[PDB]
RNA sequence: CGCGGGGUGGAGCAGCCUGGUAGCUCGUCUGGCUCAUAACCAGAAGAUCGUCGGUUCAAAUCCGGCCCCCGCAACCA
RNA sequence: GCUUGAGUCUCGUAGAGGGGGGUAGAAUUCCAGGUGUAGCGGUGAAAUGCGUAGAGAUCUGGAGGAAUACCGGUGGCGAAGGCGGCCCCCUGGACGAAGACUGACGCUCAGGUGCGAAAGCGUGGGGAGCAAACAGGAUUAGAUACCCUGGUAGUCCACGCCGUAAACGAUGUCGACUUGGAGGUUGUGCCCUUGAGGCGUGGCUUCCGGAGCUAACGCGUUAAGUCGACCGCCUGGGGAGUACGGCCGCAAGGUUAAAACUCAAAUGAAUUGACGGGGGCCCGCACAAGCGGUGGAGCAUGUGGUUUAAUUCGAUGCAACGCG
RNA sequence: UUGAGCCUUGAUGUGUAGGAUAGGUGGGAGGCUUUGAAGUGUGGACGCCAGUCUGCAUGGAGCCGACCUUGAAAUACCACC
């Protein structure tokens, strides 16, 4: 994004923040309009996200290792 | 050849080619050297080991320029865009500023439709 | 007739690695035992920059 | 295979001289199993390689055989509709017998009357970087160094030694 | 692609091995390159089956059809032949 | 009916805008690759440089003569 | 008469609720100019295409259109359709606290009227990007397709029409009652706001589960539980939401809506298998790494065919063909 | 800004052979220099990456020709180009 400092520097921080902010909304804008299915992709994201939230809760009691 | 001191980098490193356009402070370009041109044709384009050749064939003949210094804007999503600067770092030159130019529309015209 | 290669330690790598590059960003498919889920989630996290330099 | 990597046995080593590569190199051009035949024909081109050559056998053959030996070996691959190879480097085991391998092709090939003396004569090409396997050592670091662009996932090669 | 025709207790008439012959031909040239193809014939008291085995480049594949005059069962294995085909000719371009 | 330009692998042409060794894509031949054809990649031969002359050490390159083209004309017996 | 149902008033509260107007930044495209030169673009690979007439890239300027990244939240508002930059003007609804006021003014509603995504149609503008039709290149046995290169209607605005959608929560509206938990959002009361604190209280909403219900799946205080009021609709599958007639519409067509015939089924949910060019894990001469073969040749042996007086009979994918 | 033409000048012309980035032809042992020398403070061109031109010295009074290799002998010097 934008990385100007001492001599050790360049790569690490770039590589972070310039990867996922550039690689998440090119990726997902190169195309696809879709008008319908973010609603789609986030309403199934956010289902798997409270059934993972509550399937690691309930899955906290035991698993005779 | 104009005997130039600093550049600004401009690598163009789109999904099936990176080209890499070595230009001035002022925005007027000096030197290029692309993928495709490096030999490596079609698929082989696509890879980082292209835009690795791109980068030391651009970083020589812009030796005419004699560059010490250059700054590295980086526009594109492609599987260049680090080997490409790593090609920069030991082609011999002193990184001033590393940029993202990539261009974010706040969303303006519509994408292509594009796969099935 | 012979033994097992690599005793499911750097095997558990290889699966992570091929099951990170070829999507699956569950990271929900692994082993349970510590030793064999520590590198595949290594090599799932391997995998994630294999798939930032490539398509 | 899946499993083992396996129990694995050693040779004996050469008669006439000390070394086991060269007991491997008969076991190469040991046709049809005899391998009698195959040790008379190594003696008598190492012989007429040191006459041929005039230094000694074992540094001759092994001279002839370094500039034959491989770095890079290309595998083929196919992802989708492309079929691409993709270079991987030897490992020193497999590195000398690929060598000893074309020579040997490359004595079955090239006809003079022997045996012994179209290996003799390939050895000597050998150290002459001239002949046969040579143009086949280059064909594979031509194919691999052009197709050097892929190194990648998992299917090939881990970590390091 | 050589069509061999046999028959268990079906005698196999000039007739009838000409269309089965123009039948398979028909099949071959439509969907993929064919190396050998056996046809065999049998009837038992009611069944007129039919049973028959393409060797094509991928490997063997086979079908098999009942039928009620022979005809009618060659009809079912060609067609069930080429659907087997188009799966496996695909099955080995999937690009 | 005289001026110009061209004669170089099978073909298209660079070489010759300062004489010293014949070059690139295809077609044609291998090999790797592919289920086979393909596509890709890596190698190889492919010419006495249109024919005779001469100008110097040595000419595809410079100059005469002939043949074949392509244009410009002269084309009002 | 009465105030609990319903409604009004005084304060606020949040909100992509609607209509009109204006404006901002990024990006895409084009045009003019500069630097610069051999490729660009695209794919699973390619070619069509663009480029030595200077493309692609990079910089400066300008034009025009459209959509509003981040905030963005199983968040918010709306009767539903739906509504996301920011600002102004006009305007609808909901919610809560404390009171006052009217006094059953209420619920539902056939016909009717109104609103109603997208596509489309008419008139006039506008046209960046995308993109049916269409062209071309591929792919394929074929490929009027998916893929690529282009590209016109349309997408946008103003005014009319159409009146349908998987218009879906596949769940009519209104009201009452009936164990819990975890959250979101939005008000409000008290107390040590003394600390993002504690205890209650309304509204809207998301998930999980209790009894109960259901054919099961599942629903479960926002019910598909227990009841009440009113309306719409169903009566085997195909024919068929089709024909004829009416009504509406510029048309496309929408609505209302049969019958002859034909079948003994059609269906919903769940089960055990099998299957998948679904997934995960392990293994196999399955692939990879190699060695030697078969297919070319002569001969042996077996089989099919043909022949014959008979060429005895059987074995026929793998798992018949030097087999009984 | 910019061609084109014309003068006046000034650089450039490594095949092979080799002391060498020798252009041809002809003449040809005379000029260079203390009008403050080879090296380089220096700064470039050319650059067929090895050698030549000129800018300023702090040095300061020096160099080749015939005589070694070549179809060829020297921008040792000059003329015509």
């Amino acid at each position: 994004i934008k990385v100007r400092e001492n001599e050790p520097f360049d790569v690490a921080l770039r590589r972070f923040k310039r990867s996922c902010e550039k690689a998440g909304v090119l990726a997902e804008v190169r195309r696809r309009e879709f008008y319908e299915k973010p609603t789609t992709e986030r309403k199934r994201a956010k289902a798997s996200a409270v059934k993972r939230h509550a399937k690691k809760l309930a899955r906290e009691n035991a698993r005779r290792t | 050849r104009k005997q130039v001191s600093d550049g600004v980098a401009h690598i163009h490193a789109s999904f099936n080619n990176t080209i890499v356009t070595i230009t001035d402070r002022q925005g007027n370009a000096l030197g290029w050297a692309t993928a495709g041109g490096s030999g490596f044709r079609g698929s082989r384009k696509s890879t980082p080991f292209a835009a690795q050749v791109a980068a030391e064939r651009c970083a020589d003949a812009v030796k005419e320029y004699g560059i010490k210094n250059l700054e590295v804007m980086v526009k594109g999503p492609g599987p260049g865009r680090e080997s490409t600067i790593r090609a920069l770092n030991a082609a011999g030159f002193r990184i001033t500023n590393i940029t993202d130019v990539t261009p974010i529309p706040h969303n303006g015209c519509r994408p292509p439709k594009k796969r099935r | 007739m012979k033994r097992q290669k690599r005793d499911r330690l750097e095997r558990a790598h290889q699966r992570g690695y091929q099951a990170g590059i070829a999507g699956r960003s569950k990271e929900m498919c692994p082993y349970q035992t510590l030793n064999q889920r520590s590198q595949w989630l290594g090599g799932w996290r391997e995998a994630m920059a294999d798939r930032v330099v490539m398509a | 295979p899946r499993r083992r990597v396996i129990g694995q046995r050693k040779i004996l080593p050469d008669p006439k001289f000390g070394s086991e590569l060269l007991a491997k190199f008969v076991n190469i051009l040991m046709v049809d199993g005899k391998k009698s035949t195959a040790e008379s024909i190594v003696y008598s081109a190492l012989e007429t390689l040191a006459q041929r050559s005039g230094k000694s056998e074992l540094e001759a053959f092994e001279v002839a055989l370094e500039n034959v030996r491989p770095t890079v070996e290309v595998k083929s691959r196919r992802v989708g509709g492309s079929t691409y190879q993709v270079p991987v480097e030897v490992r020193p085991v497999r590195r000398n017998a690929l060598a000893m391998r074309w020579i040997v092709e490359a004595a079955r090939k090239r006809g003079d009357k022997s045996m012994a003396l179209r290996l003799a004569n390939e050895l000597s090409d050998a150290a002459e970087n001239k002949g046969t396997a040579v143009k086949k050592r280059e064909d594979v670091h031509r194919m691999a160094e052009a197709n050097k662009a892929f190194a990648h996932y998992a299917w090939l090669s881990l970590r390091s030694a | 692609m050589q069509l061999n025709i046999t028959g268990n207790n079906v005698e196999i008439t000039e007739a009838l091995r000409e269309f089965v012959t123009a039948k398979f031909a028909k099949l071959e040239q439509y969907f993929d390159r064919i190396n050998q193809v056996y046809v065999v014939l049998k009837v038992e008291k009611v069944t007129h089956t039919s049973d028959a085995t393409l060797h094509v480049d991928g490997g063997e594949l086979h079908a098999s059809a009942e039928g009620q005059d022979m005809y009618a069962a060659i009809d079912g294995l060609i067609d069930k032949l080429a659907r087997q085909l188009t799966k496996h000719k695909d099955k080995l371009k999937q690009h």
